RNA sequence: GUCCAAGUCCGAGAGGGAAAGAACCCAGACCAUCAGCUAAGGUCCCCAAAUAUAUGCUAAGUUGAAAGAACGAGGUUUGUCUGCCCAGACAGCUAGGAUGUUGGCUUGGAAGCAGCCCAUUUAAAGAGCGUAACAGCUCACUAGUCGAGCGGACGAGC
RNA sequence: CCCAAGAGUUCAUAUCGACGGGGGGGUUUGGCACCUCGAUGUCGGCUCGUCACAUCCUGGGGCUGGAGAAGGUCCCAAGGGUUGGGCUGUUCGCCCAUUAAAGUGGUACGCGAGCUGGGUUCAGAACGUCGUGAGACAGUUCGGUCUCUAUCUACUGCGGGCG
């Protein structure tokens, strides 16, 4: 119940990589709340912005 | 009158082959679509 | 301004008084039909002697209108009565006769059958 | 695998060097890079020996292909390969002013293509025959893409045959 | 080009190709003979 | 590449080939560049005009001092604009000359307030149904928000009743007919967003 | 769903697991304890415990919960049988591919190809496209080239 | 979707496809009777929309028994659009005149604390038929009260406090 552990700083994360076809195969949904707004974004295009 | 579709080829930074660009412009303009 | 159900004066010496509008040609859900644009009409009168029978449905355009209707220059016309004259199964007027004047704006839409016989235009 | 186990013996006059990674290739038609990746290939000084390591479906393939590329690259920089281009129909018009085409056909504007440095142009449209265009370079490659995209402007009719074919190649013709 | 279930040599000169994981029945010399889905 | 002006009025005038015109004057007055943001304090190329001076008495000190380090003093509109056509410095004035005879601009202004309005008049709502064919009390009413347990709540976007009001509008690619200098006219033609005197962003 | 028979459970039953489920798996709650060992189920994090060891498969994110068809396929691992093979295996390239004879019947026309019924020279020659019938192309087969594997049947796993 | 006897001048698969078989969906008529009879208001129409693609138009292609233009069929694609009247309470349907088109469906056969009550199941009366009779009809016709001041959440707008 306390928050106990450490600060982390990673620190290369734009050389991470992922294993499969998941770069290009990975789907991340984004609902917005109004009708028919369900985004849908990509491993590929997500880590060409931040 | 007519137009002229001037197509010319480009080494592209994105990947390094020779892509193709086009576009309809006049039959006396094509040489300065060509030498950029 | 002239619309479905809407009564109009036949103009020329085809044989017939009064006509009824029944669509207005040039589009989906089109409101109304000013000067020089085409109708589908009904003829409702029909004269004695006459060349068209009361009943049958043909086709028209409207040469007066009693709304105001803008030019280009920024002028307006306004005539007292809805006359229309009707048309061939082709781009062409039938009969010989036009009563009354019309439009000049009938005469930018290649009317000039309907404008080169008319008293004024 | 058979068509890897092949030597890549080279016509002397053009030189092959290694790197890491990047295979050269530098003959009298300029230098020609390959990126190869899951083949070992060495240079003894007269004949290029690529092998392999393991067979797992993927190796044994890229063996045959990397093997190919690099004797491509050879026949290619050391001569050179060309391709011929024949307009047939009636209208039709070629012309060149060097390093641009110049084709008219029966569309309402005509097509004027500056290809690339790295492949010639010939043409001969001599008095009545069909316009007959030639292309040669050191890149294969890069000479079928160029040739794929003049043949594109106008594909071949069945019917009647007018369009920009290759000289031969019979095409698949109907009645009509 | 029809789309089948199951993708069979309508002659001698078909190819049965494989493109993008996805079974292709090819005949250049007859277009009609082409089909998918496998 | 742009300015700051102030409607004056709307009239008519003739093309020199005829056809009436209707057009509107926007008296867009020598503008004064007071900050020239770059892209290496701010983050990007950029810089201020203001339009209309005011008081030693309204103003601020932080504005007279904002405006001490420019030429003209506090104005009443400051409005920044971005990607310009002459690298120019601050205390510089642009009175009408960005614009040609010809060209097109993408007025922009504040709409006039029509307060609390109905769906009728704020959406394009039509009744409920007829006038008299028994209808009790909805000649005006929405009707229906949504479907039944199905997804038993109002699905957001629903259009409803609310303050109209005036915001920012453009009025996208208006085409500019007179460009007198003298007295800064600009005369365009088409309509303007706003009442009459008031402030409008020139964007060429 | 409904009506019987042989059991168990809920009904009248707490606790643990499957994310949440009256019946499914484990297991029958006298209390209290900041004690230990186990059942089902699990040991990367949410969330207790293996980023544990040994062997092989999968490239589909299949799968990591349950649950799928007739019918396709040159995906891959593996067992047996099985023919062609340095007297030259498959593919590719080049050339040949005849004679009696245009076999007989029928047909205006049937000549290897609308329909029915051996011999000679050889390194080898058989009584699909198309032509009104011929013609011609191709195939079955053989000769030279490089020189090492080329294939089928029955299963099993994903 | 699978097999293909045929039909297509010859040619099963341009197009259609019998005799048979294997599945997907839960929009029709059903089967069960599992929550509601100390009340889950039922057809049609209006306003308001929203979603799926099993696509009517616009967009991109393959094949053709595609000379061109018009076609037929199949594939990808849901951004926008998808008319007005006569008859009937009608859904549906037929017809008239246009349009690029006049899509198929789900949301308690969307939506009655949003509207109407034209139909249906209230009390009156009459016809045909059944019953001796009181009375009844998935037979027809005329008339016939649609209650409630928005607490919580859900929406459309506008403010105060604090950070």
């Amino acid at each position: 119940h306390v928050d106990c552990g450490d600060n982390v700083i990673v620190i290369n994360s734009e050389k991470i990589n992922l294993t499969g076809t998941k770069l290009n195969d990975k789907i991340y949904m984004r609902h917005t709340g109004y009708p028919g707004g369900q985004r849908t974004l990509t491993a590929k295009v997500l880590q060409s912005k931040n | 009158k007519r137009l002229s579709k001037a197509i010319k080829m480009v080494k592209s930074p994105k990947t390094g082959a020779y892509i193709f660009v086009e576009s309809i412009m006049a039959p006396e303009l094509v040489d300065e679509f060509l030498k950029k | 301004m002239v619309q479905q159900e809407s009564r109009l004066k036949v103009a020329d010496n085809t044989g017939a008084k009064e006509v009824l509008t029944i669509r207005v040609l040039g589009g989906t859900k089109r409101r109304y039909a000013s000067v020089g644009d085409k109708i589908v009409v009904s003829i409702k009168d029909a004269t004695p002697n006459g060349n068209v029978k009361k009943g049958a449905v043909s086709t028209a355009v409207v040469v007066r209108t009693k709304k105001e209707v803008r030019r280009a220059d920024g002028s307006y016309i306004r005539f007292d009565d809805n006359a229309c004259v009707l048309l061939n199964a082709a781009g062409e007027m039938r009969g010989t006769r036009v009563f009354g004047p019309v439009a000049r704006e009938l005469r930018e839409k290649q009317f000039m059958k309907i404008v080169s016989l008319a008293p004024e235009v | 695998s058979r068509i890897g186990k092949s030597p890549i013996v080279i016509p002397a006059g053009v030189t092959v060097e290694v790197k890491d990674g990047i295979i050269t290739v530098k003959g009298k038609k300029g230098q020609l890079v390959q990126e190869f990746s899951d083949v070992n290939v060495t240079v003894e000084g007269d004949q290029v020996l690529v092998e392999r390591s393991s067979d797992h479906k993927d190796h044994r393939a890229k063996h045959g292909l990397f093997r190919s590329l690099i004797s491509n690259m050879v026949v290619g920089v050391s001569e050179g390969f060309t391709k011929e281009l024949e307009l047939v129909g009636v209208g039709y018009r070629a012309a060149n002013q060097g390093n641009k085409l110049d084709l008219a056909l029966g569309y309402s504007h005509n097509i004027v293509l500056e290809i690339a440095p790295e492949v010639s142009l010939e043409t001969i449209s001599e008095a009545g025959a069909n316009p007959i265009v030639k292309l040669t370079s050191f890149d294969k490659q890069l000479l079928g893409q160029v040739a794929a995209k003049i043949r594109g402007f106008r594909k071949p009719e069945p019917y009647k045959g007018k369009g920009v074919k290759f000289v031969g190649e019979v095409l698949r013709r109907k009645a009509g | 080009m029809k789309v089948r279930a199951s993708v069979k040599k309508r002659s001698a000169e078909c190819i049965i190709v494989r493109r993008k994981g996805r079974l292709y029945v090819i005949n250049k010399k007859n277009p009609r003979f082409k089909q998918r889905q496998g | 590449s742009g300015l700051i002006g102030k409607k004056i009025g709307m009239t008519s005038i003739f093309d020199e080939n005829g056809k009436n015109i209707p057009c509107t004057v926007i008296e867009a007055g020598p503008c004064v560049v007071t900050q020239v943001r770059t892209n290496e304090v701010d983050g990007y190329e950029a810089l201020q005009l203001g339009f209309d001076d005011k008081n030693e008495k309204h103003s601020t000190k932080a504005a007279l001092g904002h405006f001490k380090k420019a030429g003209t003093v506090a104005k009443k509109k400051v409005v920044e604009f971005q990607d310009f056509a002459a690298a120019q410095a601050l205390g510089d004035l642009i009175d009408v000359s960005i614009f040609e005879e010809g060209e097109f601009v993408d007025v922009q202004g504040v709409s006039k307030g029509k307060g609390f309005q109905g769906v009728v008049k704020r959406h394009g709502f039509g009744g409920v149904g007829q006038a008299t064919h028994g209808q009790h009390q909805r000649l005006r009413a929405p009707g229906s928000v949504g479907a039944s347990s199905y997804p038993s709540r109002v699905f957001k976007g629903m259009r409803m009743a609310g303050r109209m009001g005036g915001d920012n509008v453009k009025v996208q690619n208006l085409r500019v007919l007179k460009v007198v200098a003298e007295k800064n006219l600009l005369v365009v033609k088409g309509c303007i967003p706003g009442h009459k005197n008031s402030y409008v962003i020139i964007q060429k």
